[PDB]
């Protein structure tokens, strides 16, 4: 749900 | 305050045998693969006719449909067989060998950690691997090795039953991580000692993962700068090894009485490759 691959 | 001859007593005294590793990019620039955010060599600066219209799209499925050529052209230059493990790698197979490997998380898609022997079911990679393939289309799921001499070829790898152009299981910006990801709710309160190397933990859900051990697990990192939470805010047992990521490995190494037996198994590895 919020758990996707992403750049912080 | 631990050093890292600290942390190469806990493992000689036997007091830590349960090592869990997170690596990135940072270990595989020592065998020829520039990384994503180092200066002038990092992907996320120098690109200019690698035809993206800016880098991050390499790994973005807007751009990938409409596009796919210049992913499978890091397919091509990135395929198992075309670069080597290096110390990094075989330091890790060697933990492994002497049974104090818990597991190895990896951000990185080269393929090196099994290429260097350490096994499948003491790996997890996070963001994918190029091991197998799935259409787009029709979700049909393809051996990796199917759409090796497409690549080689020069040809984009489509599906034989519905045409659809086949992707390796790489991990996408935006999607979620393989489910083998999971293993962490185990791996990190069951773990006696982090290592974490060749990376700037940039990215998540896999950065958040130096938080997941207990506050008694030193948290050891070897890398050329201090990253994420041993940079904003340090724990008791935290330990910077600052430098070149080779250089912090050779000397850990020396310090647990390896030598010999690194310089060994590279033999019989980077020799028989
Ligand atoms: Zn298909």
């Amino acid at each position: 749900t919020r758990s996707g691959k992403v750049m912080r | 305050k631990l050093s890292l001859q600290d942390v190469a007593e806990l493992i000689r005294a036997r007091a830590c045998q349960r090592v869990v590793v997170m690596v990135g990019a940072g270990i595989s620039t020592p065998s020829g693969i520039p990384d994503f955010r180092s200066p002038g060599s990092g992907l996320y600066s120098n690109l200019q006719q690698y035809d993206l219209p800016y880098p991050e799209a390499i790994f973005e499925l807007p751009f990938f449909f409409h596009n796919p050529k210049p992913f499978f052209t890091l397919a091509k230059e990135l395929y198992p067989g075309n670069y080597k493990p290096n110390v990094t790698h075989y330091f890790l197979r060697l933990l492994h060998d002497k049974g104090l490997l818990l597991r190895l998380y990896t951000q990185n898609i080269d393929g090196l950690e099994r290429v260097s022997g350490i096994p499948a079911s003491k790996l997890v990679e996070a963001h994918g691997t190029f091991a197998s393939a799935t259409c787009t289309v029709c979700q049909r799921p393809f051996p990796g090795e199917d759409i090796r001499a497409d690549v080689m070829a020069d040809r984009v790898p489509r599906c034989p039953v519905c045409t659809g152009v086949v992707k390796p299981d790489i991990v996408f910006f935006g999607e979620p991580l393989p489910q083998r990801f999971l293993l962490h709710v185990v791996d990190f309160p069951m773990a006696d000692l982090l290592l974490i190397l060749g990376t700037s933990l940039e990215v998540e859900p896999f950065a958040s993962l130096t938080e997941a051990v207990r506050s008694s697990v030193p948290r050891l990192l070897i890398n050329r700068d201090l990253v994420g939470p041993l940079a904003w805010h340090p724990r008791s047992r935290d330990v910077a090894q600052l430098g070149d990521v080779v250089h912090g490995v050779e000397s850990l190494v020396e310090l647990l009485g390896w030598t010999e037996e690194m310089r060994d198994l590279v033999q019989r590895e980077t020799g028989k490759l």
